């Protein structure tokens, strides 16, 4: 009817998914914010159908498959594929009344996992409470929480009326260098300065942005207050159900692992069952433990000469530590595991393990988090959103593959955990499609390699800041920082550039390292030559290093040897960010001291 | 105004001073302000600031985004009638120093140095993360409980970690501040302020007696406040405050005389709600 702009968008995100204790709950947090967006957009394709949705393009998207087309449709629907923001086209006359369903459904959607959530978590002893004092789950203190949690902000604008390009702009705070000469370039394909919007289409997106921050901020901060109470051991923020009934002691022993949960954290470690039950589907790896152990196998090696006999000698510990002939905590491969977590029977299954550590190899430890971002008409827009779809839902998911599990491909951004083995290699296949798909555009990327303890919310908090403060912080961006958080606290940061991955792989540096303690004291030589400006220079000091530390089988293997690991870390040293050669050394070094550790990488 | 001058060695920071100060006062008999078994002392904690070998220091405001190596001041645009803010980029958080927040706050800062930003230094201890704060400030209002009395008797107070004091009698220059008037101010949060924005701003007009016709929050995410409660024997029910750095743009309908600063929403006397008084154009 009236042409209208309108822009959705949903918050919080980030603090929603890193209030995690499992990679269960992350994934589901993710997978929910995506369903939001689902129930939010399905309010405006009942009214005027997929073609007025410019971004994201649902054309492909599994969610709008499988939940509105009824198709039957495999795993794929296990990953989150709507972002946190969406742009339609609506009848003007529409545009408020649409602001209120989309709340509405959000609002009345939670409610109701809420409710299946609380009888879930009663019908399966989550929470050990009395028939009787079930219903006070339901009340109202809860029922504020869940419901105003989330904060849908909906903002449109009339395409059809008519504003003085300039003066539109200018007012607005976009008067760049560029947006100068565009608007021109649109005066001169018309012989006037008072335009229909649509006209400045592509300003008109960034302007709505703004009225949209505007009124998330207005309606973010109307939180009501909260009952005293014991707060929820995930999150810490909200009141754990009952936590103002009970003192702290009898309040945990009333639930499941003696974890109080609040409202949103029980629909969150709900959410998967639900999931389950309505499509028959569930992630592959549920915790870190199970991403962590695809490195070079190693689960798969040891559930290969080792499998039956451990899941026996667990039962003999205790029969709950199994479930189909399996191990119900997959963190019980590990020794240290069952020396905490029939004493004798159990010094059994240590040994066994031990045993089998020296046969196969120890035990992974350390899995990775990546997140990759994108750095920096309406028709050519929605071109744009299909090709990002397509980049997400197929090529994304194409090359992750089963090697680790892919949580979130919104478009131009990625969320996964992986082996600590593919990390480099699966990243860097992401940003190839991702410059293929526009045959140019550039993507960031942070990837935090950390040890399976290690608290979910505080290592998602780093990987952000990896991408954030330190890969987007590099002029120029499409860089790729590089994290690794050892359990002992120590911290190493290596910022480089994607092509770096490609040279170090195919470099015979590479090779040399992986059969070298030589490596291990090439790498700290260095960096101790490059705390300051060596007095000899940069490349003096390589070749000296190089030459101290390099050795073949003969003098003249070694000569060719020295004179091609030089040349391959002045070639390494052009991808490396840095402002200056001391900095590039000791960035190329840091990196190689994070990719040799031997605790990492066994 | 008394201004407190913390030295820390080894509930918000900002409850956490205003009850080192109420416990105080009650061992030492003088519990007619210590408020027994109330939420509010009967003093009033103005506010609180930390500190660097530099001096005190803010949150960078909200509306300052990194553009390379500046990080560019960001004022309102506008459009259909509605105060907004133009994109230019994630705000990048870290501190500045008085002397940039009071330029700032004038209106004359266009763009802060990338070395002008600073940057706290965390501290991991066995788990729990703090920062590693050199000095924090405190200013009270008391009405009459001669807390600076007791204070310059004692050089070491508990903050359960100590802390050395220092009392000057005599209110900071931030709050005295003559920045005359407009119809375009702007209210700085040095504190977090609890609050509904539209509660906030109502309380602004029948405080300094003027209607607002437009007002722009630039924010981030609520600050989750917590706090326990002695009689109940249970944590305080969360609240959620509007962050420090946020910066309450307003557009009055009649000119006014921007007050150096302004107290707004709950928990006043905890330290809570200190806004700073700016202007834009
Ligand atoms: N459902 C989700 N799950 C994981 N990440 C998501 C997500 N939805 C959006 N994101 C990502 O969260 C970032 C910070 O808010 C967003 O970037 P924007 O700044 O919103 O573009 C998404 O990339
Ligand atoms: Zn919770």
């Amino acid at each position: 009817k009236d042409p209208t702009l309108l822009r959705i968008k949903i918050v919080p995100v980030q603090p929603f998914i890193a209030n995690s204790r499992k990679q269960l709950d992350l994934w589901a947090s993710s997978h929910l914010l995506s369903m939001l967006m689902y129930k939010a957009l399905e309010v405006i394709v009942d009214k005027f159908g997929p073609e007025h949705v410019i971004y994201p393009s649902l054309r492909d998207q599994p969610f709008f498959l499988k939940f509105y087309l009824g198709e039957n449709i495999g795993d794929e629907i296990l990953v989150a594929n709507l972002p946190n923001k969406a742009l339609a086209i609506v009848s003007g006359k529409e545009a408020e009344k649409i602001e209120e369903e989309i709340k509405k459904r959000i609002r009345d959607f939670l409610l109701q996992l809420y409710r299946e959530a609380v009888d879930w978590a009663v019908e399966n002893g989550v929470v050990k409470v009395d028939r009787s004092e079930k219903d006070s789950m339901l009340k109202e203190a809860y029922l504020k929480i869940v419901r105003e949690y989330f904060t849908v902000s909906i903002t449109w604008v009339s395409l059809s009326e008519k504003e003085d390009i300039y003066q539109v702009t200018e007012n607005a705070g976009l008067s760049d260098e560029d947006v100068k000469k565009w608007l021109k370039f649109a005066e001169k394909k018309e012989n006037s300065r008072v335009l229909e919007r649509i006209a400045i289409y592509p300003l008109l997106v960034k302007i709505l942005d703004s009225l949209g921050e505007r009124k998330v901020t207005e309606e973010r901060f109307e939180k009501s207050e909260q009952l005293k109470g014991w707060k929820c051991h995930v999150c810490g923020e909200n009141l754990a159900i009952f936590g103002d009934m009970y003192d702290h002691d009898n309040l945990k022993s009333l639930w499941l692992d003696e974890e109080p949960l609040c409202p949103m954290c029980l629909i969150k470690r709900y959410y998967p069952v639900w999931i389950r039950s309505k499509t028959g589907q569930k992630i592959r790896f549920e915790s870190v433990v199970d991403v962590a152990l695809l490195y070079k196998n190693w689960r798969k090696i040891f559930d290969e000469k080792y499998g039956k006999d451990l899941v026996s000698k667990a039962r003999e510990v205790s029969e709950d530590f199994v479930k189909d002939n399996m191990l119900v905590d997959s963190d019980l491969y590990y020794s240290s595991t069952w020396e905490s977590g029939d004493e004798e029977k159990v010094k059994e299954v240590v040994d066994f393990l031990n045993a089998a550590y020296k046969e196969i190899g120890n035990p992974p430890k350390y899995y990775a988090i990546l997140v990759m971002d994108g750095d920096d008409t309406p028709q050519v827009h929605v071109a744009i959103s299909q090709a990002l779809a397509n980049f997400s839902i197929r090529e994304v998911r194409s090359v992750v593959k089963d090697e680790g599990l892919l949580i979130y491909a919104g478009g131009d951004d990625v969320l996964a955990i992986l082996p600590v083995d593919k990390a480099l290699e699966v990243a860097y296949k992401i940003r190839k499609e991702f410059g293929k798909s526009f045959e140019g555009w550039k993507l960031s990327a942070g990837i935090l390699i950390v040890h399976y303890k290690h608290p979910l919310y505080d290592a998602l908090e780093k990987a952000r800041d990896l991408l954030n403060n330190k890969a987007k912080n590099v002029p120029g961006k499409d860089t790729l920082a590089i994290g690794l958080l050892k359990r002992s606290g120590s911290y190493y940061i290596s910022l480089v550039g994607w092509e770096l991955i490609r040279v170090f792989y195919n470099s015979e540096l590479r090779k040399k390292l992986l059969e070298e303690g030589v490596g291990k004291r090439f790498i700290y030589h260095v960096l101790r030559e490059v705390d300051t400006w060596p007095k000899v220079g940069i490349d003096e000091m390589l070749k000296f290093e190089v030459i101290r530390h390099i050795r073949g089988r003969n003098k003249e293997e070694t000569k060719e040897l020295r004179e091609k690991i030089y040349g391959e870390i002045k070639d390494l040293l052009e991808h490396v960010r840095g402002n200056n050669e001391v900095e590039k050394v000791r960035g190329l070094f840091t990196f190689l001291k994070i990719i040799t550790d031997a605790e990492v990488f066994p | 105004m008394i201004e407190v001058t913390f030295t820390p060695y080894d509930i918000p920071l900002p409850q956490t001073v205003a009850g080192a100060i109420r416990t105080l006062l009650f061992y030492k008999g003088l519990k007619n302000c210590v408020g027994v078994g109330e939420e509010e002392p009967e003093f009033t904690l103005v506010g609180i600031a930390i500190g660097t070998e530099k001096g005190r220091i803010y949150p960078l405001p909200f509306n300052i985004i990194k553009s390379e190596k500046f990080y560019k001041v960001v004022n309102p645009g506008r459009f259909l009638g509605k105060l907004i803010l133009p994109p230019k980029g994630k705000y990048k958080s870290g501190y500045v120093t008085e002397s940039i927040l009071e330029k700032y706050l004038k209106g004359e800062l266009k763009e802060v140095e990338e070395n002008k930003v600073i940057r706290i230094e965390k501290e991991k201890r066995i788990t729990v993360e703090f920062l590693r704060i050199e000095k924090i400030y405190a200013w009270i209002e008391d009405p009459g409980c001669g807390i600076k009395d007791i204070l310059s008797s004692y050089e070491f107070l508990t903050l359960s970690r100590v802390a050395f004091v220092e009392v000057d009698d005599k209110t900071p220059d931030i709050f005295n501040r003559e920045l005359g008037s407009t119809k375009k101010a702007l209210f700085y949060f040095s504190t977090p302020t609890i609050g509904k924005v539209g509660e906030i701003v109502q309380e602004l007009e029948k405080r300094l007696n003027a209607k607002i016709d437009d007002y722009l929050l630039v924010s981030s995410r609520p600050t989750a406040i917590s706090g326990w409660d002695m009689h109940e024997k249970k944590p305080k029910g969360t609240k959620f405050a509007i962050p420090p750095g946020s910066v309450l743009f307003v557009e009055f309908k009649e000119e006014v005389e921007v007050p150096p600063y302004i107290k707004l929403g709950k928990l006043k006397k905890l330290g809570y709600g200190l806004a700073l008084g700016g202007i834009w154009e």
